[PDB]
This record gives C-alpha cells, structure tokens and sequence, in this order.
C-alpha cells in the first residue's frame, strides 16, 4: 500500500490540480488595452529524497532508524516539486484570444516514510550490514 | 513565490505529522468527521505480538 | 519643442548677417523669418544628428563652472584637440551647452 | 530586527543576505531598528557558528569543518580583518581548506552557491597564499 | 578635413533645398536666392576656417562649440563630460562631430 | 595627554542674513550652471578659492559648509553679502554661529573592538557586520565619536574645536588602553 502511495497516486493528484493561472489581460476596459499578463502556476514532476534530517546550525544528515529511534526524530525525507508573457490580447471586439516559470524544484515539505518500503534505507541492506546498523533482522 | 511555500511545507509536514502522532484523522482544527483508534502505538511485548 | 543655439555657430552667424541683409531690404516678414529660423533649427537639428560619424576629444582644465540653471558657463584654458590625425593645440575654450533630452 | 535578535540570543547565527532574502527590508532601516533594538534590550538588561551552514550547503564530512574552526580562529587571532565583514575570509577558510584536499569545489562553483563574490575568493586565495605557514594541524 | 568639407556641404544643400519653397510661397525670383547664396560662400571663405569645395562676476578670435551631451559629472574638481551631436569652431578651423568628450578639471 | 591634534574635515556654521533674497533673480544674475529648481528651496553656492558652501534660505537665513576655518567661512559670508549686494539686494553680515564642526584623524594601532563596545556599553555601540567602526556618544559633553578598525577616527557633534579636541584627549586613553597587540 505505502509502495504504491509513493510510486503512483502521488503524481496523480498532484496533476489532476497542477494548474492555477491568474492570467491578466485587463479586468477592466482601460489600462489601454491592456495585453494579457499570463500569471501561471503549474506544477510538473515531483521528487522524493532519502529520508534526511537537519538540525539547527547543523548539516543534513542521511538518517538512519536506530538514531531518530534515540534522539525522537521523525523519520521523513523530504518532497520538492517543479513549478512552471507569452501573451494574447483582446479589446473588445473580436475576443477568444485573451490568454509564470523563473525557477526550477521547489520545496514543498517532508513526509514520514515508513521503514522497509522502497525508499527506505533497511530495504538494501544485506544480514551484515543490518548488524552493523544495529538494528534486529 | 517563494517565501510562502517554506510556511506551505510547514503546514503539509506539521499535518501529517500531527495525524500520525495523535490518531485523529483530520487537520488541526479539533478532529472534525474524523476516527480515533487510527495511529496506535506498536505493540513490542512479544514477537507474536 | 527645440532650442535655437544654432545661431552661435559660423554658420548661425552667416545665417542671421544675410537674413539682417534682407531685413535691411525690407523683403523678409517678421513671422516668416521666425518661421524660417525656426526651420532652420529643424533641419540643422536631424542633419547633425545623422550627416556626421567620426569622433574628436578635447582634453584641458577648466576655469569656469558653478551652480545655477542648465546654461553651462565652462571655459577650458589651455586645452588640447585630437580628431580621430590632425592634433590641435589650445590656449582657451568655451563650452556652452543646455539640455539635450526632449523636455516635454 | 526581533527575529534576527532572538535567533542571535538562541545562539543561532544567521546571515544577513538570508534575512534580507527571506524579507527584503533594503538593509537600511533594518539596521537602524536593529540599533534601536539593542539599546531597548541594552537599558531593560558567534562567527565561528557561520561555518557548519555553508559546509552544510556544500556537503563535505566533518574534518574539513574542524580544519575550518582552526583557521577561522588562527587567523582571527593575528592579523587581516581584510574584507569588511570577514564572513568572506571565512568562507575563504574553506576555500583553502578544500584546496588543501582534493575535491572539485571550484570557486567559480562556489560563488553562487554562496552568493559571494569570486573576485574576493582569489583575493582570500592570495592573502593566504602569502600566509600558509601556521594554518594546518597535522 | 574632407568629413568637415562634405558635412558643410550637406548642410548647405540643405538649407538651399529648404528654402526654395519658403521664397516661392513669398513669390521672389532664385536669382535673389543665388545671391544669397554666393554671400553665403563669401562669407565662408572670409571666415576661411576649414577647407571647403567652393572677477567674480561676468566680465571672433575665441574658440566656439555648440554640442548636445549625455551625461556630465565631477570628482569634486574634476567635471567629465559626455558630448554628442555637436560642432566645434577651433582656432579658426571648424569640426563637427555626432559624439565627442570634454575632459577638463577646474581648480 | 593625547600627543597628536585631530584634523577637521569641515566645518558647519550658521550666518543668517536678515534679508530676504530671491533665488531665481540670482539664477538669472548669475554666472553658473548645476541646479535644479524643483531639487530644493535653498540655491547652493561653492565659490572658488576657499570651496565654501552656503545654502541660502528665501529669508537670508543660512548656514554655511565647506569650510575648515571660522574666518573662512565669515570672509566667505562677507563675498556672498558682496555679491548679493553686487546683484543689488541687501544682505548685511550677522551672527557667524557654528552648530556642527567635522573632523576625523588617525592612531595608528590595532585595537580591540569588543572589549570597547562591551566595556563602554553605556555609550559604545558597535556592529561589525555592515559598518566597520564603533559608535560612541559621550555625554559630557554631548560629542559623538566613531572608532574605526585602522584608527580612523572621526569626530563630529561639538561646536567648537576646543571642544572637539577636549574629546580627543576624553577618548585617547580608553582608545590607548583598548588596543589591540
């Protein structure tokens, strides 16, 4: 279940909602005209990190689950998301031409990741190197 | 188009956070239509257990 | 709207001697002379913003200068003039200038 | 002014540009409401923390942040202020430190990540180059 | 200077190009206008200035400019200038130009 | 106790003229050209020799800069009445009364900044981050001082070089104990 929330359904619905435009053209008669200022909001492809966990005037750690077992962390790793003028004007008469980026992956937040799933770290481990991250096979 | 989406990603992280820890099912706005029992503690008396 | 420091020249002098040579004869309306002139600014405006393209740099010291209205009171004592060949050596200029963006 | 004096006083150092980013307050007025705020607190009554952000933000192990509190406070102690808020000597602390291993970090990389000049790195590079002979542990 | 020689030349044609239909509309004969023309060019070879194809308060043979500018500013003695678009009567040699420089310092 | 006199970079002084003057009469009189009409209500002069500095109020009322020396800045008073006299408006010389003099000088020693501005912390009050110099306000008299790294020291807020000089030696021995090596 949690494979498949990560992999597929994440995507989704972050696309069946990507776009928000507020795309000016005049909202009013004059402003002579004036043209049609596409202000767009889309978002594309997520990403999805191991899970990673700063601290204050710290560096950001690669976690592991014995030490947010110890120190009461959240084992989480973080999402960042891409986000997306180029215009066309109306007067009045004729119309139904009257239709942004500067970045690229954003933030968006963190995730509490559950632990033998694909992105966790305990799926890849061989029985000796579980041992050695002190944790029980 | 920046500075909001830090405090976004506050609130998406801290709502998640919040529903594991506490098992209501719902934001922070005092568990409206939501269920109780959802987020119980691990049971670790015992292996079959 | 454009200034008429196009009399300070040589060719504004000529200009204005002959013109006062017909005022004399008595041919020439007042109105029109302005008018004249005033086309004269005009044309002698576009020709010398296109008709001309090398470039020449005076080097000096100035004497003159102070704090008032645009019309620009700079005298340069002792200066040098170079074009592009020809190097000219320079016991006193006066510099007069006004303002050059389109005031309105 | 009030964040930036709390984090301070919680012993959390945080620049100026990364204030300024966060809310442009055009470096002015906030300076004045920061000395107002100093002599408010001042009647009612931590450069070397800079460090571990920046290494932070450029993902180097722990031996190299050690190397750079021992330069940092080796040439805080003699000489050259040299830079007019020496936070730039000291990210060149780093500079030289990385320059003493061999990782590809090169400054041309390193200016906008750190959104620092590359001209006042080589400066950093030089007035150390001419002084190398106490900044090195082992 | 053959820049100087031909630009008084354009200069020249004209004004003599303007002013033909200002004395038609006045209704006066080009033999008065070539008249003024031949004064034209006896003035320009009197002044014979370049070669040509024909206290405190406020107190010819000085040196004379008119010009347009950029920008002007000083280093607390020294005043720069940018120039443009400008004419130069120089020791009785005139030049023109459509950019120029006043490097001058006052003391 | 000092051993060395602070310079002065300017000196500020008022001299009214009781006399009301008119600006664009004298822009029109005048022999000049760098202002702007619609920049401010006072016209501003530096004339040569001594690179004085007048800004001359609708009333006469005036408060002369530019200057490094009181008689200076009153002969130079003198050639403005002169000159608006030479326009042909009154302008009779009145009170020469400085409200600011300027000044700045230099040590020459390393010094420690820390210990000054948490010692002195009734007055001291330092930054390093966007200025490289202390600011220090003694009360008595009411002077303020700024402390550079390189001992550039600028002085300014007393009205008389007396004055300013009284802080220099007030300051000289908490700059001499709080040096640096």
């Amino acid at each position: 279940s949690f494979n498949q929330f990560v992999d597929y359904t994440l995507q989704d619905i972050i696309c069946e909602d990507s776009t928000l435009i507020l795309e000016q053209l005049a909202q009013h008669t004059t402003e002579s005209d004036n043209i049609s200022r596409k202000y767009e909001i889309s978002f594309g492809k997520i990403y999805v990190t191991k899970p990673m966990v700063n601290e204050s005037d710290g560096v950001t750690h690669a976690l592991y689950p014995q030490e947010a077992r110890l120190r009461n962390l959240t084992y989480s790793s973080g999402l960042f998301v891409d986000v997306k003028t180029y215009e066309a004007i109306d007067v009045p008469g004729r119309e139904l031409k009257y239709e942004d980026s500067e970045s690229g992956k954003v933030f968006i937040g963190r995730l509490p990741i559950m632990l033998r799933s694909k992105n966790c770290y305990l799926s890849e481990a061989t029985e000796s190197d579980l041992y050695k991250l002190k944790e029980c096979p | 188009f920046n500075m909001k989406l830090a405090i976004n990603a506050k609130t998406i992280t801290s709502g998640l956070k919040y529903a594991l820890a506490t098992g209501n099912w719902g934001e922070q706005k005092k568990a409206m239509s939501s269920r109780a029992g959802v987020s119980q503690v691990l049971n670790r008396y015992t292996y079959s257990s | 709207g454009y200034y008429e420091l196009y009399r300070r020249s040589t060719i504004g002098n000529s200009l204005v001697d002959a013109l006062d040579t017909l005022i004399s004869d008595g041919r020439i309306e007042a109105s029109l002379a302005m008018r004249v002139l005033e086309t004269f600014d005009k044309v002698v405006a576009e020709t010398l913003k296109d008709n001309t393209q090398s470039k020449l740099t005076v080097k000096g010291n100035l004497d003159t200068y102070g704090f008032c209205d645009d019309v620009w009171t700079f005298i340069v004592k002792n200066c040098q003039v170079t074009v592009e060949q020809s190097v000219i050596s320079v016991d006193k200029l006066r510099i007069v200038a006004c303002n050059s963006k389109k005031s309105e | 002014a009030s964040i930036l004096i709390g984090c301070r006083r919680a012993e959390v150092a945080r620049t100026f540009k990364e204030i300024q980013s966060l809310i442009h307050v055009k470096t002015k007025e906030f300076g004045k409401t920061l000395n107002i705020m100093k002599n408010i607190l001042r009647g009612k009554s931590q450069n070397l923390t800079y460090i571990p952000r920046f290494c932070s933000h450029l993902g180097l192990p722990m031996q190299v942040t050690t190397s750079a509190e021992y330069t940092a406070k080796k040439c805080k102690e003699i000489k050259e202020i040299a830079g007019k808020s020496p936070i730039t000597i000291a990210v060149v602390s780093i500079y030289l430190n990385i320059l003493l291993f061999q990782i590809p970090i090169t400054a041309a990389k390193v200016g906008q990540t750190l959104q620092v000049t590359e001209g006042t790195i080589k400066s950093g590079y030089k007035i150390l180059y001419e002084h190398r002979d106490k900044l090195v542990d082992p | 200077n053959a820049e100087a020689s031909r630009v008084y030349e354009i200069i020249v044609e004209s004004v003599v190009n303007e002013v033909r239909e200002d004395f038609e509309n006045a209704g006066i004969d080009e033999q008065t206008l070539q008249d003024l023309k031949n004064i034209w060019q006896k003035k320009l070879t009197e002044t014979k200035v370049t070669t040509f194809s024909w206290d405190y308060l406020i107190s010819p043979d000085e040196n004379l400019m008119l010009c347009l500018y950029d920008k002007v500013t000083r280093t607390k003695a020294r005043w720069k200038c940018s120039l443009k678009d400008g004419v130069v009567t120089i020791n009785r040699n005139d030049y023109t130009f459509q950019k120029a420089q006043v490097e001058a310092e006052w003391v | 106790t000092s051993g060395i006199v602070p310079t002065l970079q300017n000196i500020v002084a008022t001299v009214t003229l009781g006399c009301r003057l008119d600006l664009k009469t004298v822009a029109l009189h005048a022999r000049n050209a760098e202002y702007n009409p619609k920049r401010f209500a006072a016209v501003i002069m530096r004339i040569r020799e001594p690179k004085t500095t007048a800004l001359i109020f609708a009333s006469g009322k005036m408060v002369v800069t530019g200057a490094k020396s009181e008689d200076d800045s009153k002969l130079a008073s003198r050639k403005y009445a002169r000159i608006i006299q030479k326009i042909g408006f009154a302008a009779k010389f009145t009170d020469f009364k400085i409200q600011n003099i300027v000044g700045s000088c230099d040590v020459k020693f390393p010094i420690r900044l820390e210990g000054l501005a948490f010692s002195h912390g009734t007055f001291s009050s330092y930054e390093p981050e966007l200025f490289p110099g202390l600011i220090y306000r003694m009360v008595k008299p009411k002077i303020v001082l700024l402390i550079f790294v390189s001992g550039k020291i600028v002085l300014t807020g007393a009205k008389q070089r007396e004055e300013i000089y009284q802080a220099f030696e007030a300051i000289y021995p908490v700059l001499s104990e709080f040096r640096k090596m």
